[PDB]
RNA sequence: UCCUUGAUGAUGUCAUACUUAUCCUGUCCCU
RNA sequence: AUCGCUUCUCGGCCUUUUGGCUAAGAUCAAGUGUAGUAUCUGUUCUUAUCAUUAAUAUCGUCCUCUACCGAGGACAAUAUUAA
């Protein structure tokens, strides 16, 4: 039995969230070596290509491999599309916005302001006093 | 290409001004920064402007060091900007010379 | 009291609000036209319009600013791809735009108001 | 890095309504600490007798 | 008959807020449902919104994500030679926006047009080469595609840019992912001759435990203690050494 | 009514009109039709919606019935009631009547008849038993 | 050989009150 | 302990959001009329959908063929019995 804990940390950067990413997506393929050992067989000495081989121009693949190809990258995109979960929308707290973008505007100030402004909502919520 | 003439030179020096903030921004954040962010850093240069002819003292809670130095220095430039501007425009309308009536209520305005 | 929730409501210059009627009216004469047009479509009547503008009919004829791919190092000529299956006789105007953002937060914010209303 | 939103005490273009603790967090105006010299003290004494 | 009389409820601030935000004084209806019929309509309905898009373009100029709407908004309707056109467009306007480039490339990868997205990361690869999304994300649909060979000489070409640790250690583990214990000690080698760092000799010789190599491990570790001299060396590498030899 | 969206009303063979209604909101009236009390008119709006004007001196337009059960992107059609008022029957481009209960004011029953788009829609002014369709299939139908 | 979902008198008419292509420039009442 | 689904809670992105300038750019109280339009209040009529079966046989439109006519095929309910 094995035991593994992969939180994350803030953002630092748009490259460290690809890595994060790119890491995700490459422990979870699994490759079959059947096709890798019938297609090593097939091109012998040039299946272990430098940067100059000659093999840039010739493959094509199969309809598996594109489908293959396809899955996976539908998968990437849902999950891309989960990035920010919706906060649910309570309305019992006490609104402070005439608009959608005047709510969101306001957020952003409570985030970046509330922890600063605390004194002054004390006094609003006793009566403007202290 | 327009020329800068009288009646452009107000604009037209706000309009560089903000030109020379966006380069000095662009050039100020480090490698890895998400590079949106100027048009709030260029609300702060307008409100530390207003600030300063408000004589409110202008102090924004969390905001980085280099971004309010930079934001200082160049409204001390453009205050520097107005108060010379209000200066040869008094000596002008002292000594009789010709004005028009709108730099007359700008001068006493501003003075 | 009425007038200072009506004027704390408002966020909007005179110029947006007359642009904001003048979308209605568009939407509005283009429903009506496309009624016209259709009846004549249908019972069966080739009436032609005018059009009088320099630009604008170079957006279906062909590709606008048209770039082609800059090509090489793979062969790309063979390949090409499969149009979108027309449906004429399920599709509407909201299904391709696809559900706005306001519906869908909407939706979601009525269930979340029945599951803490009725909890 | 990170820029906070400016909140001015003039303009409001998209007419937003703000907080009131938000809108009036002018600081320096409440660490500007008027202090009292201590030769006013001098003066009154001096004054009244 | 008036009563002036003092309350119970008295009314608040947020309560007129509340109010206000309800009259919904700036939410138009949305448009009402409108079935459209044979393509001349559906003709229509694409003149509306390529005119709407173009003139964003057209005021906006930069603005990336105008581009993007727009190209996004072709290749749901499968007019992908459209998107292809705006995509190009946007990298006239920007080349060195690297979504931009993920975006045309995941459009033609999505598309089922490999050859496409093939030739877009390899324009990516060569224009902006220090950005190693694009190397990962072409290693990785070439592996996806099955072509191992394409991959190891797509790797080839990015082991040429001397990149960073990361860069290294995803080429061994496509390697090792494969068989390759060999190739991946090679690559190793060049690591460690292009890294030359404690951490690096001690993940190297990590690896040659880890696949039961003890005597080329202790070849490592002799020729790593052997190169880093006498003044430099913090414990680490003799701790690990002293491990290993435990 | 016209392609303008708004109402002319005349008294007969004088030109000028004594009421003329319009709102921004309203998206057109393109047919119309009177009840057989002469009390109420009804519009299918193209906003895909039927309205409900006081035929009585006030040409008022009334929030109490209302009709969005159908969709009318864009279509001419006819809207009829049923002799005693108390059905609405309204025929749509999708092919299918829908009628409502007017007293009630919801959509009581719906046909999927017609594989074409539907045009008029009458009841028998003198017969419950039955009512008229017709639409671009180019079929008359009886239901 | 189909096809798809519900929010407690109403509805209509008459009467009363509140804002002009449209303009004029200000005063009451008790000790 | 592990994998998948569902309910609930929470953190991160949330500049995606306030897109110029000056003398805060300037200024700052009120009915006079009508008809016409809109809203509210009563005055009047709400609870349900309507109308035999089994068996047997066979004028109008459309298509095809032959020289308006004939033939064939399909569709649209009809007749009889019995409670
Ligand atoms: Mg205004």
């Amino acid at each position: 039995k094995k035991k593994r804990k992969n939180p994350d940390l803030g953002f630092s950067d748009y490259a460290a969230a690809q890595l994060r990413q790119y890491h995700r997506l490459t422990k979870q393929i699994k490759p079959d070596m059947e096709t890798y050992e019938r297609l090593r067989e097939k091109h012998g000495e040039e299946f272990f290509p430098t940067s100059n081989s000659l093999l840039h121009g010739t493959h094509v693949p199969s309809t598996e491999e594109i489908d293959r190809m396809v899955i996976d990258l539908e998968k990437q995109i849902e999950k891309r599309d989960k990035y920010s979960r919706r906060r649910p929308y309570n309305d019992d707290a006490d609104i402070d916005y005439i608009n959608e973008r005047n709510a969101k505007f306001n957020k952003k100030a409570e985030r970046f302001y509330g922890k600063y402004t605390a004194e002054i909502k004390q006094n609003l919520e006793r009566g403007t006093a202290v | 290409a327009k020329t800068v003439t009288k009646q452009r030179v107000e604009s037209h020096f706000d309009l560089e001004l903000r030109a020379a903030v966006m380069h000095d921004i662009l050039d100020m954040m480090p490698e890895g920064i998400k590079q949106n962010k100027a048009r709030t850093i260029l609300q702060h240069l307008s409100e530390a402007w207003r600030c300063w002819k408000a004589n409110i003292p202008w102090k924004v809670p969390g905001l980085p060091t280099p971004i309010e130095n930079m934001i200082l220095r160049y409204v001390k430039a453009k205050a520097d900007w107005w108060t010379n501007t209000a200066h040869y425009n008094r000596e002008r309308i002292r000594r009789g010379a010709t004005v028009d009536k709108t730099v007359c209520k700008k001068n006493l305005g501003r003075l | 009291l009425s007038e200072a929730r009506a004027r704390l409501a408002n966020t909007q210059g005179k110029k947006a609000k007359r642009k904001a009627r003048e979308k209605q009216l568009e939407e509005a004469r283009r429903l009506a036209a496309l009624q016209k047009r259709r009846e004549l479509r249908a019972a069966g009547i080739e009436i032609q319009k005018k059009r009088k503008r320099k630009r604008g009919v170079d957006y279906n004829a062909e590709i606008p600013f048209e770039k082609k791919p800059a090509l090489g190092f793979y062969d790309t000529s063979e390949e090409n791809y499969q149009a979108l299956d027309a449906d004429f006789r399920k599709l509407r105007q909201q299904d391709l735009d696809g559900e706005l953002r306001s519906e869908k937060e909407g939706r979601d914010r009525k269930k979340d108001k029945q599951h803490l209303k009725r909890k | 890095w990170k820029i906070p939103p400016c909140i001015s005490n003039w303009k409001n273009a998209k007419g937003y309504t703000i907080p009131l603790d938000k809108r009036l967090a002018a600081d320096g105006r409440g660490l500007q600490t008027v202090h009292i010299n201590e030769n006013f003290a001098k003066l009154a004494e001096a004054l009244y007798i | 008959v008036k009563n002036k009389a003092p309350a119970e409820v008295q009314i608040t601030a947020e309560q007129l807020l509340r109010e206000a935000k309800e009259r919904e004084l700036e939410l138009l209806p949305p448009p009402p449902q409108q079935k459209i019929t044979d393509e001349e309509e559906l003709n229509d309905y694409k003149l509306r919104k390529r005119k709407t898009f173009e003139d964003n373009i057209r005021k906006n100029r930069t603005v990336i994500s105008n581009w993007i709407k727009y190209a996004q908004w072709e290749e749901s309707l499968k007019e992908i030679q459209r998107a292809r056109s705006i995509y190009e467009r946007a990298l006239d306007v920007d080349y060195r926006n690297i979504t931009l480039w993920l975006k045309y490339a995941e459009m033609e990868m999505k598309n089922r047009q490999v050859n496409h997205a093939r030739n877009i990361w390899d324009r990516a690869i060569t224009t902006l080469p220090r950005v190693n999304q694009f190397w990962y994300k072409y290693t990785y649909m070439e592996e996806m595609l099955g072509n191992v060979a394409g991959a190891r000489q797509v790797f080839e070409r990015w082991m040429e840019w001397q990149p960073e640790e990361q860069a290294w250690h995803s080429y061994i583990n496509f390697e090792l992912r494969y068989k390759e214990v060999d190739r991946a000690r090679t690559i190793y080698e060049r690591f460690v001759l292009v890294h030359p760092d404690v951490k690096n000799w001690i993940k190297y010789a990590r690896f040659e435990e880890k696949h039961a190599y003890f005597a080329h491990a202790r070849k490592v570790y002799e020729r790593a203690v052997e190169f880093f001299g006498d003044e430099h060396m913090d414990e680490h590498l003799y701790v690990a050494f002293a491990k290993f030899e435990e | 009514t016209s392609d303008d969206k708004s109402l002319r009303v005349w008294e007969w063979d004088i030109p000028v009109d004594f009421k003329y209604i319009a709102e921004p909101s309203m998206h057109s009236m393109p047919a119309v039709t009177l009840s057989p009390n002469g009390k109420w008119l009804a519009c299918q709006s193209m906003d895909n919606q039927i309205l409900i004007f006081g035929a009585q001196n006030r040409f008022r337009l009334n929030k109490k019935k209302i009709f969005k059960g159908h969709m009318v992107a864009g279509y001419a059609c006819q809207v009829d009631f049923s002799p005693d008022m108390s059905y609405v029957i309204s025929g749509d481009g999708n092919g299918k009547l829908n009628i409502w209960d007017w007293k009630t004011t919801k959509l009581y029953s719906r046909f999927k008849a017609h594989d074409k788009v539907c045009i008029g829609a009458v009841w028998h002014p003198h017969e419950t038993s039955k009512v008229i369709t017709c639409g671009w299939d180019g079929l008359i139908k009886l239901w």
